[PDB]
C-alpha cells in the first residue's frame, strides 16, 4: 500500500536506488496505481532499463495490463525504448499482445517510426499482417506516415 | 476520419498549438493518440449520462453540447456534433479552452499517465513539419 504506491512513484521517476530499497523492503512488485500502471508498466514507458531488470529479478508480471489493456511491451515499443523491449521479450511478453484499442507492440513502435524495434518484434514472432482497430498493418500506417524505410522493411513480407 | 501521426501533427500545427499554453506539438500528438485512436468520430458513453467526443474526446457535461446529458454546462459553446468533423477545427478551439494555463492538459488523464515526461518530440518526428 504505501511501499507500493512509494515505488510506483520511483520506477516513473527512475529513482534507481529507492526501487532498490523498496524492494529490499518489502514492497508489492506489481503494486497498481489508479490507471492500472504496474512499476513495471511505468519504468517501461519511462525508458528506465536498470528498473524494468530489477523489478523482472523480482518476479514483476511480464504481461500485466492496465485499465486500456497496455502491457510495459507496448510503452516501451511505442516509446523507442530498444534494450527494454528486449528484455520484456526475454521475459516473456507477449509479442503479439492486443490493448483495448485493437493495437499490437508492432503497430505502437510502427505508428513512431522505431525501425530498430520492428525489426526487433519481428524477429520475436509479430504478425506482420495484424490489422489495427481500423484494419490498418503497420505496412499501411509506415505508408500514411510516408516514412519510406520502414515500408522498404515491411512491403517484402 | 482517422488520421495518422504525421498528418495529425500537420493539422494541429496548423491550427495553432505547437507551445500552446507552453505544451510543445508533440503532447497533443500524443494525447489524441490514447484518446481516440486518432478518430474524429470517437465517442464514449460514460455512467454519468455524458459522452466524449471526437479526437480529444471531450465532455458533453462541462464542454459541449449534445442535447441528452443532464447538467449540461456547454463551456466552450459548441454543439458536440461539431466535435466529430473530419476538420479538427472546432476541437482544436475547444481543446485551448479546456487548457487555459500550463497545467491544463491534465484535462486529459492518459495525457498525464502516459504522455506527461515522455519523449513528446517522437511524436512529431519524420513528419516533415
Amino acid at each position: 500500500s504505501d511501499l507500493g504506491k512509494k515505488l510506483l512513484e520511483a520506477a516513473r521517476a527512475g529513482q534507481d536506488d529507492e526501487v532498490r530499497i523498496l524492494m529490499a523492503n518489502g514492497a508489492d512488485v506489481n503494486a497498481n496505481d489508479e490507471y492500472g500502471s504496474t512499476p513495471l508498466h511505468l519504468a517501461a514507458l519511462m525508458g528506465h532499463l536498470e528498473i524494468v531488470e530489477v523489478l523482472l529479478k523480482n518476479g514483476a508480471d511480464v504481461n500485466a495490463e492496465d485499465t486500456v489493456g497496455d502491457t510495459p511491451l507496448h510503452l516501451a515499443a511505442l516509446n523507442g525504448h530498444l534494450e527494454i523491449v528486449e528484455v520484456l521479450l526475454k521475459y516473456g511478453a507477449d509479442v503479439n499482445a492486443r490493448d483495448s484499442w485493437g493495437d499490437t507492440p508492432l503497430h505502437l513502435a510502427a505508428h513512431m517510426g522505431h525501425l530498430e524495434i520492428v525489426e526487433v518484434l519481428l524477429k520475436n514472432g509479430a504478425d506482420v499482417n495484424a490489422q489495427d482497430k481500423f484494419g490498418k498493418t503497420a505496412f499501411d500506417i509506415s505508408i500514411d506516415n510516408g516514412n519510406e524505410d520502414l515500408a522498404e522493411i515491411l512491403q517484402k513480407l | 476520419k482517422v488520421f495518422g501521426r504525421c498528418e495529425l501533427a500537420a493539422a494541429m500545427k496548423r491550427h495553432g498549438l505547437d507551445n500552446y499554453r507552453g505544451y510543445s506539438l508533440g503532447n497533443w500528438v500524443c494525447a489524441a493518440k490514447f484518446e481516440s485512436n486518432f478518430n474524429t468520430q470517437a465517442t464514449n458513453r460514460n455512467t454519468d449520462g455524458s459522452t466524449d467526443y471526437g479526437i480529444l474526446q471531450i465532455n458533453s457535461r462541462w464542454w459541449c453540447n449534445d442535447g441528452r446529458t443532464p447538467g449540461s454546462r456547454n463551456l466552450c459553446n459548441i454543439p458536440c456534433s461539431a466535435l466529430l468533423s473530419s476538420d479538427i477545427t472546432a476541437s482544436v478551439n475547444c481543446a485551448k479552452k479546456i487548457v487555459s494555463d500550463g497545467n491544463g492538459m491534465n484535462a486529459w488523464v492518459a495525457w498525464r499517465n502516459r504522455c506527461k515526461g515522455t519523449d513528446v518530440q517522437a511524436w512529431i518526428r519524420g513528419c516533415r513539419l
